[PDB]
């Protein structure tokens, strides 16, 4: 389980290779839903699985 | 013999019947993945929230 800033979820987290822009805060999939995160604290992107 | 090959090989639309039944099969998937994504008068479409 997971709660990233109040969003909640279940899945495994790994290291994403998507050249997130600045302005960007959170990436999601074709489905609506939230498919990589720009970590909070230390700045990194994770993919949810 | 000989010329059949290449008669079937020109036309590029003689394939159709089976393409039209993957594309029906595909379409109809694809529509029911998105319906997902209606709220249908609630305040969000996602049960989590």
């Amino acid at each position: 389980n997971f709660n990233f800033n109040g969003l909640t979820g279940t899945g495994v987290l790994t290291e994403s290779n998507k050249k997130f822009l600045p302005f960007q805060q959170f990436g999601r999939d074709i489905a609506d839903t939230t498919d990589a995160v720009r970590d909070p604290q230390t700045l990194e992107i994770l993919d949810i699985t | 013999i000989g010329k059949i090959q290449d008669s079937l090989s020109s036309t590029p639309s003689a394939l159709g019947k089976l393409q039209d039944v993957v594309n029906q099969n595909a379409q109809a998937l694809n529509t029911l993945v998105k319906q997902l994504s209606s709220n249908f008068g609630a305040i969000s479409s996602v049960l989590n929230d």
